[PDB]
RNA sequence: UAAUCGAUAAACCCCGAUAGACCUUACCAACCCUUGCCAAUUCAGCCUAUAUACCGCCAUCUUCAGCAAACCCUAAAAAGGAACAAUAGUAAGCACAAUCAUAGCACAUAAAAACGUUAGGUCAAGGUGUAGCUUAUGGGUUGGAAAGAAAUGGGCUACA
RNA sequence: AUGUAACAC
């Protein structure tokens, strides 16, 4: 007993909305799509293949759940979740006076059962040295203490930490390195007078 | 070793060796006979040698309006169903080893005098069941080519006739 | 883990949810060989007998 | 079943390598340092030589995971070149194509 | 297959309406480039063959033009040249020869009445006229032709067009006339730029063998060139490379009237010198008038050098040289 | 996500000085152990319990082998 | 002669699918990839495990839909969920289609420890691109 | 015309903790084909303009990783078959952006990531000073 | 379900079949996982999903009683074997292991119940708060309330209090056995409620819900103490349950058939209901939407159905109706109301929203669109719903052929729709002549359709094909097609009609004969008229 | 020598090997184990023979343009099938061509190159038909694989 | 200048 039904194209209305049909990621099922779409290399007398029984349309990624009207609806839904950026921090220079420390961290996404990427442990802490209370002699001791991590042109200090298993432990170790450099830069010891 | 194995089409194509160089020119037919049997014929899809009885493949979903449970037949039922399968296999073998008798026209091995029934209908829908066609000569004719060397071309001569006075011959 | 792969797929083959054409081919060829009469001997009978 | 007895022996060799991997590290730490006394170092050579043979990382052979070819294997896919070509010409691997420039 | 074409037309219209619905645009102004970017957004195939990408167009454009039914229900053919095998092509030759005979008869009547009121309009060379390609004539006649038949038809068309011309016959001929685009190798002269009280400075880009060169030149200074912050003599010790730096200025007799500064990256010394030479040549077009720009073109300054190092082939040594081939 | 490394902080991973308390303070044992603990501080892939296991293995090794340190030529505790 | 992933020219009667009708040098020119996943990029890891999972999926679907499977699978990997896209003939009852769908879903979810989707399109016969 | 009523049920709880501020957030997507990356760029820019982010997108140069393999099974080293992997990059720069907006934008982009691509996010954030540095000296 | 048209279920039986097939596939694959756990031991997912691991149904330690007891309890027979193994080695089971074993016996499973009772009380003085709990919910299923009352007495000797489920099952046990006196059980329920207040236990939602469940199956006029119970619920501040509200609707529905005062009380209280978002925290909330639609289908009102549909749509759509069976009951009576108490413009618009999506029609909702279009005089709408009912209604089609086709003669036929009429006739009368009782009413309808369409030969062929089926229509059809052939001047058809009517003895053969003398006088065929008379007299 | 194998005219000779100190290793000498990887199997396992049985992957003619299903004709037909001012040839298709890549055309390169020939290479990537073992042609451990009387191919460094 | 002796439709 064989049964055959016409697809959803005949029952599809003119003014029906598409995000109600396609909520999430889909394999481009051709029965629910009313568009006659053709892809494939044609024969010299032939035409490209239609949407039924075609694996190239099954291979291709689809943006049918990302139609622009659906983008407007979804972003109007996410509008309640977002918060406003401060008006006083609009400029890079005022950001430089207010928040001098910037921290580069990375998160990675991949298709697979495993989440962990070993390069995700890295933490790169950058500080402009003009925003601190280092003295002259303490500043010179800071450059001779840290060496290559300080840029002589743009006057920035960059500490990259890798050794800790977690990004929070790397962040704590980097900010610990910054504060121990600050506390040990001011110390004048007995061999510093020679 | 599960990744190592292959597909039945590849296995049969490597087994019968129909594309080999022996059958190409005519070098074959000395000691060459391979038979292809479809192994997916008598499969009930859910049949297994342990004998598990599945609610969708082997037996239907609903009994007395209720939902059936996953069950297993008895061992005695297992050699009964296995006996039915293997007896189907020698039934297929008995049907396969039976050969149709070839009606001889003039001699035992020649094609002279053998009839081929009515000729094929034409493009206009005309159908000729009253004519009969007979082979008078079969002859293997060879040709010399640049690539293949010997090129065997079978030519035959037949006659058609309805028995009412209309007859013809062709090659 | 090829052992677990082969064991799982063999158990599915005998439980009749997966159908394996290659082991079907080996079973049919061994059946034809035993029908012809040239099979695998018992362990220990080959050399002295 | 693995496809070959060489594959089976390499699985066992990797197993004893993981089982004894820490002790080789601990002994070779004593071995590869010149601050340690030589009287201790020759002893450390004695317990590194008394270890089982198949626990060493140099006995680990990179074979194909499909057909166990001993050589011609790409390290990224762990596949032999014939099997890699067989899956690559059928388009079963993403991003791999016949090269044209 | 006519009803198939009508079905394709109507479901193409319905699918166009659904595509306008799912984009949220105006369906009355929804056009073919909108369809193209719509399909390129919704089904984004990255494929090197441009014909293998997903398309939804007019079914008349996609489906090939088909032969109609050639006979009635009684078996009688509609057209009187059906038994020639090529009815449309031979009807076209019949119509062309009928027009040629009518032209000859009308011109004989005009000769008898002693009037020559026609003119030779065969020369459409300022328009850039060409006849139909055999593929285009096959598409028009919806039938396969041959090169000999095509040459026969074109020489009959020349026979018709070389005669005195009537308006109907010129309208018949101009169906088969095609126009070429504009043929010109004249470059676009970049206008001079004035910036912060500096007069007549120009900019040029050069590329030769991986070396990219920016050259900016001032017409208000003396003759010196500053390459990458150092002097040209220090940067290019090679006298040949300094001659490459000379060559456009000595070609235009303006060696000391321009002050240049340069930024070149990549390649070696001769590649950088050639890139700087091409960049100075392209930068000097603003100062220099049009006939001397063409003189530059036939001197070969303004044309880029396509000689790029080839790829090494597998089984070979240096992309031409193979290994030592042993005969036995 | 899901791996907190048993709630450990960076000070248990970096500074291993509190497990070096029972060692000969002036010999080559301190040299060897500060190289080892510098390696354990630099290593990202290894857990703190296994680092304690490595230090206790080294302690156990130097505890079983005592006489060879005496005939080495330097006296170590 | 080049013989990889090609169908040989017979008398003119063998039906051919679009993927079998194109030579491997048409991959990413005219035909695409039957599997899409992350691990084959430039600076990305874990390609071999995805490769062996790909292989085991091809053999398991080929033996799980015996004869009613038309042609090669489409295997999509997108944020740990694995989409298996199939062309299946109208051979078996839809009872048996849904039985095998639920069975394959639960079995592969518990075997690769990841969420699985089984997406099917069921066709009358093998789709013919050329010859015939 | 069958309209279900009161579809909205949000759960937003505002904590007393100050929200994290990011200076910049770089999204580098890598893919195999250009059209998917182009359409995904259009999607991301449209979501960015409706969220009010005012972003800049640039294309980093591609790199191609090439290798050579043997053509035959047994012995033919003169004739080789070469393979090619193509990766393409698109980079989104996100400037002057907050924490909850960062989270919801990133997860909306992440759940709408297609099958054949990957991406890295690089977050540089705003933090004034630790509590042991501000103005003490030992 | 997969929305591929081969896999789209045509009917509700096919929908249930496909869903249970997928569930059987899930159960079969999980059976494979639990049968062979060693093949799934390897973990690839690093965040380590615990539900994806295979589950062990085996006891961990075999011969140790204190572990093996609870191990075989947490999986009936195994718990009994573990208890027997603990008892045979003189190992004393404590008050917790015996409680778990008694709970495992009561959750699964009548002489073994008394044996388990002797096991509970004879060996150890096991605590009341497990022992009476287990046994009193056991003899609810095992039908023995006297022992439950005896355990209640034994509990009240031993100073311990009675919880909410105690008075639940005990009010059920006292109420369910009635020997010709309902007041003696109602007063006992009142005394148990008073002692529930006395023993310092707060009476829960399901306590008064269980009292109402007791009140349901005895009196139709026992709804006054049910209303006082409902108001006592609203007094104490606990939000009332939808099972309770369903049971109130059940009594007031039983009272609805004599008088509608109970119905207006229902409508007032649901008018109080309709403004709240709902959280179904009760297990018995399944038949609520069944009964609240049953009262509306009984009293034929629809604005109430509008706001109850909004109530279904408001909080959460699917979690308040338990089964697909009661869900198609809901939608069938919902369309039974909406078809005739609203207009066609919204009826056809919710027709395409509900019927091809939610459930496929049964016969009660098949007949009613047919009577609604016949009331509203809508003839254009017939072929599309016929093509729909061909899909969803193959079972009821032969039973409802006449009731489908009875609309076709009530209206008048303009000449624009004759293609649709001819197709709707031709598909039915090709399918049921290619095979099946087929009535003559459809012959009347098809003949008046081709009479209005002006086609004589196909209608004559159809009547001739019906009279090859060894039965005849009535003579009004014969006169109607005789008028059709009289307007078209066809004498041989009239000859065949009258000959095969006189051979089959119609009662109005005299009228047919007089009509064909009129026909043959009009067409001047009086010689063949006299020939027909000669044939009839022979 | 106790001590692998294959290739071995163009189309072998830094060739399987984009790779041998043990491992790889299939070789040899000593020792050992025979339901001996697996859920099960009067069964596993074999780098044992046949590339003259094969599939899979290729070399060569070859940057040669031809191959071929289905028809038609020849005062027979083994076979052949064209004359453009045209004298029997139509021909779906595969090759060539066209298209595509080397991020703009163009050129060039790459890629492609049909049917077939050399019973051309590969049972040792892997599976396999047939023919041979099953206390051994199978499975493990240890130790060893020399060497140049000579000839020759391809390279590197030079002879300034 | 030559190249013997086991090809099967
Ligand atoms: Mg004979
Ligand atoms: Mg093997
Ligand atoms: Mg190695
Ligand atoms: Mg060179
Ligand atoms: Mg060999
Ligand atoms: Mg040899
Ligand atoms: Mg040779
Ligand atoms: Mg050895
Ligand atoms: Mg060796
Ligand atoms: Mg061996
Ligand atoms: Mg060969
Ligand atoms: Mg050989
Ligand atoms: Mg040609
Ligand atoms: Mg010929
Ligand atoms: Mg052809
Ligand atoms: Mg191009
Ligand atoms: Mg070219
Ligand atoms: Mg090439
Ligand atoms: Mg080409
Ligand atoms: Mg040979
Ligand atoms: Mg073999
Ligand atoms: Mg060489
Ligand atoms: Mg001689």
């Amino acid at each position: 007993r064989r049964k055959a039904l016409p697809p959803r194209t005949e029952k599809m209305a003119v003014d029906q909305d598409w995000p109600s049909v396609y909520p999430v990621a889909a394999p481009f099922k051709p029965s629910a799509v009313p568009l006659p779409v053709r892809m494939g290399y044609p024969v010299k007398r032939g035409v490209p293949m239609a949407k039924e029984g075609n694996l190239e349309l099954l291979k291709i990624p689809n943006f049918l759940h990302l139609t622009p009207v659906a983008i407007k609806r979804h972003c109007e839904a996410l509008k309640d979740f977002c918060t406003e950026w401060p008006a006083a921090l609009d400029s890079d220079e005022k950001c430089e006076k207010h928040f001098p420390i910037e921290i580069d961290t990375a998160d990675y996404v991949s298709a697979g059962p495993s989440i962990r990427n070993p390069k995700a442990r890295v933490v790169t802490l950058r500080v402009k040295l003009s925003s601190l209370n280092l003295d002259d002699h303490a500043k010179k001791k800071l450059i001779k203490l840290v060496g290559d991590r300080y840029c002589k042109s743009t006057d920035v200090l960059t500490i990259k930490t890798d050794r800790c298993p977690l990004k929070r432990q790397n962040y704590d170790y980097a900010v610990y390195l910054l504060t121990v450099l600050y506390h040990e830069s001011w110390k004048t010891e007995e061999w510093e007078k020679k | 070793s599960f990744f190592t194995k292959l597909t039945a089409d590849e296995l049969w194509k490597g087994a019968l060796a129909e594309s080999g160089a022996g059958a190409r020119k005519g070098r074959g037919k000395r000691t060459k006979k391979k038979r292809r049997k479809d192994l997916n014929r008598g499969q009930i899809i859910g049949e297994g040698r342990h004998g598990f009885l599945w609610p969708g493949l082997n037996i239907p979903l609903m009994r007395n309006g209720a939902v059936q449970t996953i069950a297993q037949r008895s061992k005695e039922d297992q050699e009964k169903v296995e006996a039915d399968m293997v007896q189907q296999r020698e039934e297929w073998d008995r049907r396969r080893k039976m050969k149709v008798k070839r009606e001889r026209g003039w001699s035992g091995n020649t094609w002279g005098g053998v009839s081929l029934g009515p000729p094929d209908p034409g493009p206009n829908g005309e159908t000729y069941d009253d004519f009969d066609t007979r082979i008078l000569e079969v002859r293997n004719v060879f040709n010399m080519t640049a690539k293949e060397g010997r090129k065997r071309s079978v030519r035959v001569l037949v006659a058609v006739g309805n028995g009412k006075g209309a007859a013809g011959f062709a090659i | 883990n090829h052992n677990t792969y082969f064991a799982l797929m063999g158990t599915l083959r005998f439980l009749g949810l997966y159908r394996d054409e290659h082991q079907d081919f080996r079973d049919e060829q061994l059946r034809l060989k035993k029908l012809r009469g040239k099979g695998k001997p018992r362990k220990g009978e080959g050399k002295r007998a | 079943y693995y496809v070959d007895w060489k594959m089976l022996r390499d699985v066992k060799r990797r197993k004893m390598a993981y089982e004894y991997a820490d002790e080789r590290l601990r002994i070779n730490s004593l071995r590869k340092n010149t601050i340690l006394p030589k009287d201790l170092q020759e002893v450390a050579d004695e317990e590194i030589a008394s270890l089982p043979r198949d626990s060493c990382p140099v006995r680990i052979r990179n074979r194909c995971v499909m057909t166990s070819r001993p050589r011609g294997v790409k390290r990224r896919w762990r596949l032999s070149r014939i099997v890699f070509r067989h899956l690559a010409d059928h388009g079963q691997l993403s991003g791999v194509q016949r090269a044209m420039w | 297959t006519v009803d198939f074409i009508k079905k394709q037309i109507e479901e193409f219209n319905i699918g166009k309406r659904h595509l306008a619905n799912m984009m949220g645009e105006d369906p009355e102004t929804f056009t073919q480039e909108d369809i193209d970017r719509a399909i390129a957004y919704l089904f984004p195939s990255g494929l090197f063959e441009k014909r293998a990408r997903p398309i939804m167009k007019h079914p008349e454009e996609i489906f090939p033009k088909q032969r109609a039914i050639q006979w009635g229900e009684d078996g009688r053919p509609f057209h009187f040249l059906f038994y020639t095998g090529k009815q449309s092509y031979y009807s076209l030759m019949h119509d062309t020869y009928g027009k040629l005979l009518d032209v000859e008869k009308h011109h004989n009547q005009l000769r008898a009445k002693d009037l020559l009121a026609e003119k030779t309009k065969i020369l459409k060379d300022p328009i850039g006229s060409r006849w139909l390609i055999k593929e285009e004539l096959e598409e028009m006649l919806v039938e396969k032709l041959s090169d000999q038949d095509y040459a026969q038809f074109i020489r009959l068309l020349e026979r018709l067009s070389a005669l005195p011309c009537g308006a109907t016959e010129e309208d018949f001929v101009n169906r088969f006339r095609r126009s070429i685009p504009i043929q010109s190798k004249k470059q676009l002269i970049e206008p001079l730029q004035y910036d912060e009280q500096g007069m007549a400075f120009s900019r040029g880009e050069g590329k030769r063998k991986t070396a990219k060169a920016e050259v900016v030149v001032y017409g208000q200074g003396s003759g010196r060139i500053d390459v990458n912050g150092v002097d040209y003599l220090l940067y290019f010790p090679v006298t040949q490379d300094r001659e490459q730096l000379m060559f456009p200025l000595h070609f235009l007799d303006r060696l000391g009237k321009h002050d240049m500064t340069c930024a070149v990256s990549g390649g070696g010394r001769s590649a950088q010198a050639g890139a700087v030479r091409l960049a100075m040549a392209r930068a000097l077009c603003s100062f220099v008038t049009e006939d001397e720009v063409e003189w530059m073109r036939q001197a070969g300054l303004l044309t880029a050098d396509p000689r790029v190092r080839e790829r090494k082939k597998p089984g070979q040594e240096g992309a031409r040289r193979k290994f030592t081939w042993k005969k036995r | 996500a899901g791996f907190d490394d048993d709630g450990s902080e960076f000070h248990e991973h970096i500074f291993l000085d509190k497990y070096l308390q029972d060692f000969p303070k002036q010999g080559p044992i301190r040299h060897f152990m500060e190289l080892v603990t510098c390696g354990l501080s630099k290593n990202p892939y290894l857990s703190v319990k296994q680092k304690v296991e490595h230090i206790e293995w080294f302690r156990n090794y130097f505890n079983e082998k005592r006489v060879i340190l005496k005939e080495s030529g330097i006296q170590l505790n | 002669k080049n013989r990889a992933a090609r169908v040989r020219v017979s008398k003119g009667d063998k039906p051919v699918t679009y993927e079998e009708a194109h030579a491997p040098h048409y991959i990413a020119h005219r035909k695409g990839w039957l599997s899409l996943h992350t691990g084959n990029l430039d600076g990305e890891d874990h390609a071999a495990e995805r490769t062996v999972e790909d292989v085991f999926l091809r053999k398991f679907m080929l033996g799980t839909f015996p004869g009613c499977l038309a042609d090669q699978l489409v295997l999509k990997r997108r944020a740990n969920q694995l989409e298996i896209c199939a062309l299946v003939l109208r051979q078996l009852p839809p009872h048996k289609f849904y039985f095998l769908v639920g069975y394959s879903e639960t079995l592969l979810s518990h075997f690769y420890k990841c969420p699985v989707h089984l997406h099917l399109q069921t066709v009358p016969s093998k789709v013919v691109y050329k010859y015939i | 015309v069958d309209v279900p009523k009161d579809m909205t049920k949000p759960e937003i709880t505002i904590s007393d903790e100050p929200d994290t501020l990011y200076k910049r957030l770089s999204v580098l997507v890598k893919g195999h084909d250009k059209a998917v990356l182009d359409s995904y760029e259009y999607f991301a820019v449209l979501a960015a303009k409706e969220l009010g982010i005012s972003i800049k997108v640039h294309e980093p140069p591609r790199k191609i990783e090439r290798f050579t393999l043997l053509k035959s099974v047994h012995i033919f080293k003169k004739h080789r078959v070469q393979y090619e992997m193509r990766t393409l990059y698109r980079c989104l720069e996100l400037e002057h952006l907050t924490g909850s907006t960062a989270d919801v934008y990133l997860e909306y982009i992440q759940r709408n990531l297609p099958e054949g691509v990957a991406m890295e996010v690089t977050k540089t954030k705003l933090e004034q000073l630790p509590e042991h540095i501000r103005k003490p000296i030992w | 379900f997969q929305d591929d048209p081969y896999l789209i279920p045509t009917s509700s039986v096919e929908s249930h079949s496909f869903l249970l097939a997928k569930k059987s596939g899930e159960n079969a694959a999980k059976f494979i996982i639990n049968s062979y756990p060693k093949y799934f031991q390897k973990d690839i997912a690093e965040p380590h999903i615990p539900c994806l691991m295979p589950e062990y149904f085996e006891p961990q330690i075999e011969d140790v009683s204190e572990a093996a007891l609870q191990e075989r309890i947490k999986l009936q027979e195994p718990s009994a074997n573990y208890n027997f193994q603990q008892r045979e080695q003189s190992e004393e089971l404590e008050e917790a292991t015996e409680a778990d074993n008694e709970k495992s016996k009561t959750k699964a499973g009548t002489w073994r119940t008394k044996n388990n009772a002797e096991r509970i009380f004879a060996l150890m003085p096991e605590k009341n708060a497990h022992s009476y709990c287990t046994m009193i919910r056991g003899m609810v299923k095992h039908q023995a309330p006297t022992q439950a009352l005896n355990l209640y007495t034994v509990l009240l000797n031993n100073r311990l209090r009675a919880d909410v489920y105690t008075f639940n099952s005990l009010i059920e046990a006292t109420a369910l056995v009635v020997n010709e006196k309902f007041e003696e059980k109602w007063n006992n329920i009142l005394d148990l409620l008073k002692q529930m207040v006395t023993q310092n236990v707060k009476p829960n939602l399901q306590t008064f819900n269980t009292i109402l469940k007791c009140l349901r199956r005895f009196y139709a006029f026992g709804k006054l103490p049910a209303l006082q119970t409902l108001r006592e619920m609203k007094a104490i501040g606990i939000e009332p349950s939808l099972a309770t509200y369903h049971y109130v609707i059940q009594l007031f529905y039983q009272h609805e058939s004599p008088s509608k005062g109970s119905s207006l009380i229902i409508y007032d209280i649901m008018n109080e209901v309709m403004g709240k978002r709902f959280s179904p925290r009760d297990p018995d909330d399944d038949m609520f939407f069944q009964s609240a639609m049953r009262v509306c289908s009984s009293l034929r009102d629809l604005e109430l159905a509008y706001q109850v549909h909004g109530l279904l749509n408001t909080g959460d759509n699917w979690k308040l109706i338990g089964s697909d069976h009661r869900r198609n009951f809901y939608y069938s009576k919902f369309f039974n109301l909406l078809c005739f108490m609203e207009q066609i413009d919204v009826t056809l618009k919710w027709y395409k929203d509900l019927i091809p999506s939610v459930f496929f029609p049964h016969s009660q909702t098949m007949i009613d669109l047919l009577q609604a279009l016949d009331v509203a005089n809508r003839l254009d709408m017939v072929p599309q719903i016929w093509k729909d009912s061909k899909e969803y209604g193959h079972t009821f089609r032969n039973e409802l052929k006449e009731e489908i086709l009875m609309l076709m003669a009530r209206d008048q036929h303009p000449p624009e729709l004759q293609v649709a009429f001819a197709d709707c006739a031709a598909d039915i009368k090709s399918t049921y002549e290619s095979q099946p009782e087929w009535p003559a009413s459809s012959l009347n309808y098809v003949a008046v359709l081709f009479l209005r369409a002006g086609r004589t030969q196909e209608a004559w062929k159809m009547l001739g094909l019906f009279r090859k089926h060894n039965k005849i229509p009535r003579a009004e059809l014969l006169n109607e097609f005789l008028d059709s052939a009289k307007a078209s001047s066809s004498p041989a058809q009239a000859i065949e009609l009258v000959k095969l009517a006189s051979a089959f003895s119609l009662p109005v053969c005299e009228g047919l004969t007089r009509r064909v003398m009129a026909e043959f006088t009009l067409t001047q065929e009086q010689r063949e008229a006299l020939g027909e008379l000669t044939a009839l007299t022979s």
